[PDB]
């Protein structure tokens, strides 16, 4: 009871101090008696606002430390359950969060007067966080990268402490964050995690093998006394993980499924970027050429299949007639001739690709996969979740691969394999080669955190609001697996399969269709036939013209298309009602979550609909934290997709019904306690693999709406503004203001920046997002502004044509 | 196809190995050469060393470097104790024993050209280790050699019975293989004196003769208790026609005598 | 998914089915030109 009293008193003092620090003038808005009471409780005498705030923070810290001290006395039950450990974990996490928010607000202001006060805070945070994690705390488990980044800024206070304290934590508490631990094995603070990494390697090698393979191709050990030790530790871990090379040949077999004419294109792109940035480098160019020719030039490959064997037999002589038998001619080659050579090669390669449909003629290893005797047992990747203690004996092991391979009809041509496990069931996966799937994995982890947050809110738990997630398992920097969603089709396919023959023919071929009429209108409003059409239309066309044009263009699309799609797949009215309700709920949740995370590339092919439940599933997370509004040549000004079909599906109801309530509840749940989500997003945006260089190649591998390679010569990649805008969104900022800030950060020198912000901000006559303040908005006002901005015809009439705002 | 069948003869799968041997012996005499299996195997053992046939017999069919050739004794399994890992080694030893007994027993090869050469062989070491360490004791004998520290606990009756069945099959296979070596090669008794027939084989034979239940042969089953006396008397008739008669007589007399029968049947009420 | 035809490495009337014959090159386990005909009554669904 004393511990709980101390905890509550420290919490009250912290709340008072935060209220005073957020509004220093609010002290005068209270009665002089209550203000005098606050001044007496603060213990200060200077009557200064900062003095009162510091006194209240000191009182809160004293009470929290006393509570923790009381919790560390005569509380050691042998059977640590969720009952007795509740208060201890509560005190630990309360003190840790207090000191952590103090350190965070100190790391934001350059002028630091709170120096002697915030001295023992890093070590206290580390110790209390680790002691709570030892007690199996989920809140402490989800904030481990906070310690990983604290020990980097304050090494001399927390390095040895964490090194000696983490040695008593179960190794399976770090499976969720193994990719961060294996990524800093070459840094100076590597010693703090070496024990846990080795324990995981000894106990659960399958849960560390893929992250270690991903991290091992970027290690840059220095030539110091500690660098050699780190390199020796990494070498020992690699020798202990290479049990029988089964993982290596499995990765090679999965890589045999990728189209070689796309790996060649990616290699050409990266060597092109290497051949123009700096004065031509010999070692890097020859290394890239060697790594390329090792897989596409040598017919004597270990696991070569007929698919890639034909490509090698047909294009191995060109790699000698144009390149210098290892890169000699390529090194002395000029960028202008290299472009023509690569274009001719890509033409003559894409002229005949013909991806096979049988596993025996594309990857022999998976075709004759046989469980050997007394050999290492392979395991279906993506089964080690850091939630609790894993049971490897229940994990499904690979027993064979199906012979049928389905190739998708997209740009990158991904392959769908069916892995037969020892559990006598099939597990389909999507094999995407030549693409970094780490960002998608981190986005899925953010979605898991959001689902955990929504599961604790009463208003969301009573409605079962959960984002549909799937397992993304990256194996290398150019290969990964994605869980295949069974019996699901994209939203664009669902809309197109609902149109009749005449309707589909009119939408696709008639010159009065929206796809062609929109380009004709862009030409008549700009005079150009290229991307500059939008740049000139934002300046030329006014609001009324584009609004009338968009309202006329919408009329040529069937209104109840999604409603007909839902009544065609249902038999009873109960089924249709359930399908429509589930679709609306899932779409609202996806919209609000993607606005919180800043997902922008939400066209019709990035939404999948389950043909058995009607729910919506989001995929293809390439843009995050306003990346689509900041770096695209045609900026996307909508927060999410709320086009005419979604509105007509709910008729005769309005948008202020189910979707509005779901969005309001989800936003309130996200803004209630945003500390965990903010910490996770800050860990996301500070990853070294999420720089501008990776975004460059990520956009180059698609080429959907991005301008080109050498258009954006500067970086302009602000890692702090992303989390700042995220915190502003979670604090109650106006969506239009955030959009204008992203536009100012991205397109500042563009000739249509003023028109961009004028369209994104709206007018006080028709759209209610400018009739509201720029901050302090409630959840309901924020959702109203979001629905006003996402359904604004002035914004939809200027959207990129591939986004299809009319449907 | 016959090359694949030959290469997949030493696999631990019992029924699959039997079918692979039967199909081999049925498909060889109808090759384009139209000759006996002995002539074909002799003509194929020339273009490549007999080490090929040795690695085919001992090395597993499924996994090439996974037979008893890569682990002659049970002391090479680095993992902890597990009945599934003991029975797999037992099945590998059984697959090697059956391959040897079928090839040498059908005059396809010579008993001295495949087991008395200078190439690496792990059959004799394996059978000697089995006869000296496992063939006499219960599952504890196989448990005391898988990380001897921190031995296990009591085992379920099924876990014990499957191990006993495997061991009783392996000992019968060893007896049949020795009877084949004796009945086929009159001078092949030399190489089996080093570690195969000194004392362990005679001891387990005189134990199976007197008390079969002490090895693990379950009594309540007629499908094997009507075949065990046959192989026993065949091995004894093969030993009585060999220089090993003296040691057999000594062990048999020290195991059973007339005075033993007298003291056993003295009181019968 | 359905099986896809294997890619090549490089490079007598309608409604007339075979008739039921008796010549069998394999002898039944005791425990020639092809003749055609037309569809009878009970061959296809009515
Ligand atoms: N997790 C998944 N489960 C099932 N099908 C999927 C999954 N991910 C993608 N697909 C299907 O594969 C197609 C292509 O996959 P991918 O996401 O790589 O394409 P993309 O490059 O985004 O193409 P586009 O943007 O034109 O749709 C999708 O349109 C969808 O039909
Ligand atoms: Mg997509």
């Amino acid at each position: 009871a004393f511990r709980d009293q101390n905890i509550l008193l420290g919490t009250t003092y912290r709340i008072i101090a935060n209220a005073l620090s957020s509004e220093p003038a609010c002290l005068a808005e209270i009665e002089e008696d209550k203000a005098r009471r606050i001044l007496e409780l603060s213990g200060s005498s200077s009557e200064d606002s900062e003095k009162v705030i510091a006194g209240l923070y000191q009182r809160a810290f004293q009470h929290l430390s006393e509570a923790v001290q009381a919790a560390e006395e005569e509380a050691q039950p042998p059977s640590w359950s969720c009952g007795p450990a509740a208060g201890v974990i509560d005190a630990y996490m309360t003190l840790a969060d207090f000191c952590d928010q103090q350190l965070r607000k100190e790391e934001e202001n350059a002028s630091v007067i709170d120096s002697a006060e915030l001295q023992a805070y890093p070590a206290l945070v580390v110790e209390k966080m680790l002691k709570a994690l030892k007690l199996n705390s989920n809140e402490a488990r989800l904030k481990f990268p906070r310690l990983l980044q604290i020990i980097e800024r304050y090494p001399e206070e927390t390095l040895s402490l964490m090194t000696k304290e983490i040695s008593s934590v179960p190794c399976w508490q770090f499976i969720s964050w193994i990719s961060h631990m294996v990524a800093l094995l070459d840094k100076d603070q590597a010693v703090a995690v070496q024990h846990s990494v080795e324990e995981i390697t000894d106990n659960y090698p399958q849960a560390i093998v893929y992250p270690f393979i991903i991290s091992s191709e970027s290690y840059s050990f220095k030539d110091t006394s500690t660098g050699h030790k780190n390199k020796e530790f990494v070498a020992r871990i690699k020798s202990k993980l290479d049990q029988g090379g089964v993982i290596q040949d499995f990765i090679n077999a999965l890589d045999q499924l990728s189209n070689p004419e796309l790996l060649f294109k990616d290699w050409s792109n990266d060597v092109r970027a290497e051949l123009a940035k700096t004065p031509v480098n010999k070692k890097n160019i020859e290394k890239m050429y060697e790594r390329m020719y090792a897989a596409l030039g040598d017919p004597k490959a270990p696991g070569l299949g007929a698919f890639r064997r034909k490509f090698i037999q047909t294009f191995g002589k060109e790699f000698d007639k144009h390149f210098g038998k290892g890169g000699s001619k390529l090194l002395r080659m000029k960028l202008s001739d290299f472009n023509d050579i690569t274009n001719m090669l890509l033409l003559k390669m894409n002229k005949d690709s013909k991806p096979p449909g049988n596993l025996k003629e594309c990857s022999p290893w998976m075709s004759d996969f046989k469980v050997e005797f007394l050999r290492n047992e392979l395991e279906i990747p993506g089964q080690y979740d850091g939630r609790g203690k894993p049971l490897p004996e229940y994990h499904v092991r690979i027993a064979g691969f199906d012979e049928r391979v389905t190739v998708m009809a997209s740009l990158r041509r991904p392959k769908r394999i069916i892995i037969r496990g020892h559990d006598e069931r099939e597990h389909p996966f999507l094999v995407k080669g030549g693409e970094d799937l780490r960002q998608d994995q981190r986005v899925e982890q953010l979605f898991q955190v959001m689902n955990g947050i929504l599961a604790q809110d009463s208003a969301c738990s009573q409605r079962a609001l959960q984002l549909r997630t799937y397992s993304v398992v990256p194996m290398t920097s150019r290969l990964g697996l994605i869980e295949w969603l069974e019996n699901t089709v994209t939203l664009k396919d669902l809309l197109l399969n609902t149109m009749s023959q005449e309707e589909k023919a009119a939408y696709l071929s008639d010159p009065r269709a929206p796809p062609c009429e929109y380009k004709d209108w862009l030409t008549k409003m700009s005079g150009k036939h290229d991307v500059g059409a939008y740049m000139l239309m934002y300046k030329g066309a006014n609001r009324t013209e584009t609004v009338t044009s968009f309202r006329k263009r919408e009329s040529k699309v069937p209104a109840d298309l999604l409603k007909r799609a839902f009544v065609r797949m249902s038999t009873s009215p109960e089924a249709f009602l359930a399908l429509r309700s589930h679709f609306a709920s899932s779409h609202a949740l996806i919209c609000i979550s993607h606005w919180i995370l800043g997902i922008g590339d939400r066209h019709l092919n990035n939404f999948m609909v389950a043909m058995e439940t009607g729910g919506v599933i989001g995929i293809d997370f390439g843009h995050a934290f306003g990346s689509a509004t900041q770096f695209l040549p045609v900026p996307e000004l909508m927060p999410f997709r709320l086009t005419r079909q979604f509105i007509n599906l709910m008729l005769p109801m309005k948008e202020t019904g189910l979707m509005y309530s779901i969005m309001v509840h989800a936003l309130r749940a996200f803004r209630s306690d945003p500390g965990l989500l903010t910490n996770t997003m800050d860990v996301f945006v500070k990853e070294p693999s999420f720089d501008w260089k990776n975004f460059e190649q990520k956009m180059l591998k698609k080429g959907g709406s991005w301008i080109q390679e050498i258009n954006v010569a500067e970086k302009n990649w602000y890692p702090r503004q992303k989390i700042c805008y995220a915190k502003r969104k979670l604090a109650g900022a106006n969506p239009a203001v955030i959009t204008c800030d992203e536009l100012l950060l991205g397109h500042e020198k563009a000739p249509a920046f003023r028109d961009y912000v004028a369209v994104a901000r709206g007018s006080k006559d028709h759209n209610i997002r400018a009739q509201e303040p720029e901050s302090g908005l409630s959840e309901e006002t924020q959702v109203k502004c979001l629905m006003d901005q996402a359904t604004d015809p002035n914004i939809l009439g200027r959207t990129w044509e591939g986004w299809e705002p009319w449907m | 196809l016959v090359k694949w069948l030959l290469a997949h003869c030493g696999r631990p799968q019992t029924e699959c190995r039997h079918k692979s041997i039967e199909l081999f012996y049925k498909f060889v005499p109808l090759l384009p050469g139209n000759r006996s299996p002995n002539l074909w195997l002799k003509d194929v053992l020339k273009e490549e060393g007999v080490s090929f046939l040795i690695n085919t017999f001992e090395g597993g069919g499924c996994g090439q470097p996974s037979g008893i050739l890569a682990q002659p004794t049970l002391l090479y399994l680095r993992g902890p104790f597990s009945l599934q890992a003991t029975l797999c080694w037992l099945d590998l030893l059984l697959a090697a024993l059956e391959c040897y007994n079928t090839f040498i027993g059908e005059r396809t090869v010579g008993a001295l050209q495949v087991l008395g050469t200078e190439a690496q062989s792990s059959l004799l070491k394996a059978v000697a280790f089995f006869l000296e360490s496992i063939a006499m004791h219960d599952i504890i004998a196989a448990e005391k050699c898988f990380g001897t520290g921190a031995a296990g606990n009591r085992t379920s009756p099924q876990e014990g019975e499957r191990y006993n069945y495997s061991k009783c099959t392996v000992v019968v296979r060893i007896m049949e293989f020795t009877t084949t070596l004796l009945n086929t090669s009159p001078e092949g008794w030399k190489l089996l004196k080093k570690d195969l027939c000194n004392t362990h084989l005679m001891r387990v034979l005189v134990q199976t003769l007197c008390e079969p239940a002490s090895i693990g042969f379950n009594i309540g089953d007629v499908q094997v208790m009507a075949h065990l006396p046959d192989v026993c008397v065949n091995l004894m008739k093969a030993l009585k026609m060999s220089p090993y008669k003296d040691i057999l007589e000594t062990h048999l007399r020290e195991k059973i005598t007339a005075q033993s029968i007298e003291e056993l049947c003295a009181v019968n009420l | 998914p359905m099986f896809v035809e294997t890619q090549a490495s490089q490079g007598p009337v309608a409604g007339q089915i075979r008739a039921t014959q008796q010549q069998h090159d394999f002898t039944l386990t005791q425990t020639q030109v092809v003749l055609y005909r037309s569809y009878r009554h009970g061959d296809l669904p009515d």
